[PDB]
RNA sequence: GAAGUUAUGGUUUGAAAAAAAAA
RNA sequence: UUUUAUGAUCCCAGGCUGGUUUAAUAAGUCAAAGUUUAGCCGGGAAG
RNA sequence: AGAGGCUUGAUAGUACUACCGUAAGUACAUAAUAUACAGUCCCAGCAGUAGCGGUUAAACUAUAGAAGAGUCGAGUAUUAUCCAUACAUACCAGGCGUAAAAAGCGUUCAUCCAAAAAAU
RNA sequence: AGUUCUAUUGUGUUAGCAUGGUUUCG
RNA sequence: UAAUACAGGGUUGAACUGUGGGUUAGUUUCAAUGCCCAAGGCAGAGCACUGGAUUGGAUACCCAGGGAACUGUGCUCCCAUUAAUAAGAAUCA
RNA sequence: AACUAGUCUUAAACACACCGCUCGUCACGUAACA
RNA sequence: CGGUACGAAGUCGAAACAAGGUAGUUGAUGGUGAACCAGUGGCUGAACAAAAAA
């Protein structure tokens, strides 16, 4: 996964908590 | 502006960039960065060239003025637009299509 | 050819220094020390009432906070805000926690820099936990609005919003120095002062000519970012009208703490 | 031997002729197998360096 | 530039390990030595491969 | 770098420096007083004979073109 | 990614029986792909870990070479007859991910799938990136 | 044990011999470089004696 | 820096270039110091 | 539970002694472990000598 | 007719407007 | 209130695009960018 | 020589498209010439970085210096232009101890990348 | 890694003190 | 670098917490000496300068004396600028 | 305690090898920038 | 104007390379026909000399 600008990361989350 | 060459356009690095651009009707996607102006919003956009000569690809930003015929487009929600092919007034250039993701609020 | 016959420079040059504190400046710093130094009626650690029986008054006196350092004193204040803002008894690394933890040692190593001045490394110190408690408020933001609110709105601090990322401008940029800028009013702002922004020359009493290097800090307004009454208008400004929202002044501002346009943020230390 | 042994030397002498000579019996004693294939093929491109010195084949 | 900085790379050597048998049989075929009279029995009895055994051995804590 | 190499630095920074001093006790500044094209200017155009317009193209310019 | 341009070091040892590098799933199926075509002996999960049994021949490993082609600070995709040109002649294993799976730039050819290309082993001097 | 207020950070072969307790050439590292053999190709130096070179077999 | 470095080993900087550090023959810096 | 380590990444740097004649430490002190150093087992193998004190507090 | 389209060289010398106030 | 180090404010210089063959296991599209009949475009006025 | 231009001190593999040691301009005619020689002497001059010329030069000038020698050829050479051969414009494909290059030590914004890669 | 407490502080700023080269006084 | 006052950081443990980070400008806290400014001002020592020697000769090395500089929340970061050759992950028992 | 011949160690910017290498003002002509 | 690059080697000294005969060089300075000298703080791209234990 290369592009983790802002938008990626909103859009790129499963879970508010990584366990 | 950039043009590419004939055989620059078939390799996979450039088509898997294009593919990444386009959607369906020419929609983009962003988020929302001004929504204090009435029925209006303005997206941040994800845009990706190709370069050919290092072989990879850089992301950099559109921000383009919508219609937001209701409010539910607040500031920090990931929308979808769709350009209209004309200007209403002297911002807005495309119309809110659905909202992908909503910053909680309250 | 013609010309003027040109000379080295013969003038006064105005001589570098430092802006002195205003009086307003000067008593909301010593506001600050005396509210700091304000010793609360209440015992150090967690003794209580059957622990301090045993003891004889004078022993208990000495335990009491008025004979406590300032170290105990700090960390039962701690201790309170923890009890204030705790999921369980014992919970101290919850980010609400933390961010009262982290809060209550910048004021108390502020305090400390006000006194010894001349310690350098603990402007380093507060320049790291000030980064350090900008990250705890990032990420309490995203996990738990409701309760991010309701820790800012406790502590009297700014609600700073991570909702679209920060900006490259000073004059927009968020400010953790500006963070807290209830109790102290000095860490607010302050005008531009680089090239064409720097303070200009001024005559002193004495007789010579002076330039301060910045602008002498002016008590903000209390209106500084916080939501205004609009009217309706349809201009250049609002190209489209004005929201309800903006007429009644109920919109939100997510960067309570921006220097704004002709402002930079507040020194670290000064 | 041009089958699959091969080996440099390099030596010192007073003349030239003398010198090639101690090169010659030096490689003779470096001699080395070299892995080829009965099929006379290379499996992949080869490359070698040694600080500006680049082979290739 | 630099010398020996290539870790993983050009620093070691991998090289086959040759031994007696093979490297008999590589110049008996290219025909740069006759046929030793012990070269049937070493090949017979081929040299075990010492340094799979050498990989074995492990540092133990005392 | 070396002490040797040093040497000559050492010398040219101090001949401006006593030079400049040697200047400055003085108060009056001193007065003083091409068709011709530079090597950079002539790599921006090229001279090769394509079809009629000397200077009014990427394909006549050296500037980066966008492909 | 990172994980896997972690590993090749690992892979990459010599005189050792054992190697470990870092866990990752994407590891566990390079891992997989490698002992399919028989370049190592083997290998064991270990919580944060991962221990690589290298192969050996001859006292030279297996796997003389590892060139990594996407780093994640760059992918490389190719077209089926862009793979093709770029594996001629050439008797290396190329990985290749795609949508069916981490397979093997032969596997990727017979399917005609547009992959994107991670490693090169034992691919000689052969590269373009 | 003496105060000097700071340590020296020399460059140099020579300085770093002469400031250090020793500056003898330690084990390679396994994850860097292989070990040192017998079987290693000796360096090709001409041999010499008072600067003359001593290249004759007989 | 090779440049760079060279430019001001020989001295040209020292003469051309304001610096707030001063020296009596130095050019000196009029405004407030900032990090550039 | 499988958790990775922690980067060993620390802020303020690492210490540095005031240049001149001053003897000041400009940050932190003489007995800074760095976060990239062996185990204290490690470094001390002995361990505590005989006639050390069991209890540190004053 | 519409939607997307990395700027380059001349070394460059970061804030520009509106609004507020002023008379 | 709107732009702005993803280069706003604001100078000077340049219309863009295509051309088949093309040696070397360097090609199945000539392979970051080099063209040559051509393609697209390039105001208005007898007041 | 059916013809001229350039070279005639060392130095560059003179490439490369079908053929890929599977053959004859094979034999006779039919065996060679130039680090032979002449003019000048740190001069005149030549040359591409290196360099040559010090009164016996395969390095300057001279080809009846011989029907001389090498290449291309109705042409050939000099200058110029470049994406100027791997003076790898270094993604393929260069560097920053000592030879050019790690910012004086640090706190951060934005970007970038990591950890649930590819897919969702 | 971070927060709280815990034992320890040749770290940085601190009012004052013990000692000492040197100069001074007889 | 004794005690005391105020603050860190490091190490060890318990609890809490739960990918919450690595790098970092349109950023700014600190930072030898010198110079500018301010302070004080004769404990020591000490540029320029004076005079006692050596030297064809010295504007120096040697000796005697010496009003420049030697302690600052100021101005302030030039450098052979401070724990090294930038920071982080991986490979090792 | 000294000198020559060695022999050994260290330093070197010397290698025609300390009768070495090497710095600068002034003087002297041809030039570019300013 | 001051500085700078080329050819020439002329006068004046001997600043560096050995402990170069006063270690060198560096930041900002003071002084001097010239290289340079002096103080102060840095570095080593410097030497000499150099401990048993009561």
């Amino acid at each position: 996964r290369l592009h983790n600008s802002h938008q990626a990361r909103v859009l790129r989350r499963r879970h508010v908590y990584r366990d | 502006h950039w043009h590419y060459k004939t055989w620059q356009r078939n390799t996979a690095g450039y088509l898997r960039t294009f593919m990444r651009n386009k959607l369906p009707n020419n929609e983009m996607i962003g988020y929302v960065i001004n929504d204090k102006h009435p029925k209006s919003i303005r997206v941040a956009c994800d845009r990706f060239m190709y370069v050919m000569r290092y072989k990879k690809t850089f992301r950099y930003t559109k921000k383009v003025w919508a219609h937001d015929e209701e409010s539910e487009a607040r500031l920090g929600d990931v929308v979808r637009i769709q350009p209209l092919g004309y200007r209403i007034g002297p911002w807005k250039n495309y119309v809110l299509v659905r909202v992908l993701h909503k910053e909680p609020r309250d | 050819v013609a010309r003027l016959k040109s000379h080295r420079y013969g003038g006064v040059v105005a001589l570098k220094t430092r802006a002195p504190k205003s009086p307003w400046y000067i008593e909301a710093e010593k506001e600050f020390l005396n509210e700091r130094a304000q010793v609360p009626d209440a015992y150090i650690e967690r003794w209580h009432g059957e622990d301090l029986s045993k003891l004889s008054p004078a022993l208990r006196r000495c335990l009491h906070l008025r004979c406590a350092s300032s170290k105990e004193l700090h960390s039962w204040r701690k201790l309170q805000l923890c009890r204030l803002l705790q999921r369980r008894p014992f919970d101290t690394g919850s980010p609400a926690v933390q961010l009262a933890c982290l809060t209550e040692k910048i004021l108390n190593v502020r305090a400390h820099l006000l006194r010894h001045f001349r310690d350098q490394q603990k402007k380093k110190v507060l320049s790291i936990w000030l980064s350090r408690r900008h990250r705890v408020m990032k990420y309490l933001y995203r996990v738990d609005f409701n309760l991010y609110k309701y820790v800012c709105q406790q502590l009297r601090i700014k609600c700073v919003r991570f909702a679209i990322p920060d900006s490259r401008d000073r004059q927009r940029a968020i400010s953790p120095i500006a963070v807290d800028g209830d109790r102290c009013k000095f860490l607010i702002r302050q005008k531009l002062w680089k090239a064409r922004f720097r303070p200009r020359q001024l005559k002193q009493v004495d007789g010579k000519v002076v330039r301060f290097t910045r602008h002498p800090m002016e008590q903000p307004s209390s209106a500084w970012n916080l939501p205004k009454e609009h009217r309706p208008s349809l201009s250049r400004a609002w190209p489209y009208g004005v929201r309800e929202e903006r007429l009644k002044g109920n919109y939100v501002i997510q960067n309570p703490t921006a220097a704004g346009l002709g402002y930079c943020p507040a020194p670290l230390f000064f | 031997n041009g089958r699959g042994l091969f080996g440099i030397g390099i030596a010192f002498g007073p003349s030239p002729k003398e010198a090639r000579s101690n090169a010659a019996l030096a490689a003779i004693q470096n001699l080395d197998h070299i892995d080829f294939d009965v099929g006379r093929t290379l499996t992949t491109p080869v490359h070698g360096s040694e600080y500006s010195a680049h082979v290739k084949i | 530039g630099k010398g020996a900085v290539h870790y993983t790379g050009t620093n070691f050597r991998r090289v086959q390990r040759l031994d007696i048998v093979d490297r008999m049989r590589a110049l008996v075929a290219q025909g740069l030595v006759d046929a030793p009279l012990w070269l049937s029995a070493a090949e017979r009895a081929p040299p075990m491969e010492l340094s799979n055994l050498k990989l074995m051995d492990r540092k133990v804590h005392n | 770098i070396s002490t040797c190499r040093r040497r000559y630095f050492k010398m040219r920074k101090f001949h401006k420096k006593k030079y400049k001093k040697k200047l400055m006790r003085l108060k009056k500044i001193p007065f003083v007083e091409r068709t011709w094209k530079t090597y950079r200017e002539t790599r921006l155009y090229r001279k090769q004979l394509r079809r009629g317009l000397p200077k009014k193209g990427a394909r006549k310019l050296r500037l980066h073109r966008e492909r | 990614m990172q994980r896997a341009c972690e590993m090749v070091v690992s892979l990459l040892r010599v005189d050792a029986l054992s190697q470990r590098c870092p866990f990752h799933v994407l590891n566990v199926q390079i891992l997989d792909l490698l002992q399919r075509e028989g370049l190592i002996r083997g290998f064991k999960v270990d919580g944060t870990k991962i221990d690589i049994l290298l192969k050996h021949y001859k006292g030279a490993p297996v796997i003389r070479n590892i060139r990594v082609v996407s780093k994640p600070s760059r992918d490389i995709w190719l077209t089926p007859h862009e793979l093709k040109f770029r594996t001629r002649f050439n008797t290396g294993l190329w990985i290749m991910q795609t949508s069916c799976g981490v397979i093997s730039h032969r596997d990727c050819l017979r399917m005609g799938i547009g992959g994107k290309m991670l490693m090169a082993i034992n691919n000689g001097y052969q590269h373009f990136c | 044990a003496p105060f000097p207020r700071g340590i020296v950070k020399p460059r140099s072969a020579k300085v770093r011999a002469i400031l250090n307790l020793s500056v003898e050439q330690r084990q390679p590292n396994p994850l860097r470089a292989p070990r040192k053999s017998l079987l290693d190709p000796p360096p090709c130096v001409a041999p010499l004696e008072k600067g003359n070179p001593k290249l004759d077999r007989q | 820096c090779s440049d760079r470095k060279r430019k001001i080993l020989n001295g040209t900087e020292y003469i051309r270039r304001k610096s707030s550090h001063r020296g009596r023959i130095k050019r000196g810096s009029q405004a407030p110091a900032f990090k550039r | 539970p499988v958790v990775f380590p922690h980067t060993r990444a620390r802020a303020g740097g690492k210490p540095i002694m005031m240049r001149g004649k001053s003897g000041k430490w400009h940050w932190l002190g003489p007995y800074w472990k760095p976060p990239w150093a062996p185990s204290n087992k490690a470094r001390w193998p002995t361990g505590p000598e005989e006639w050390a004190w069991s209890d540190p507090t004053r």
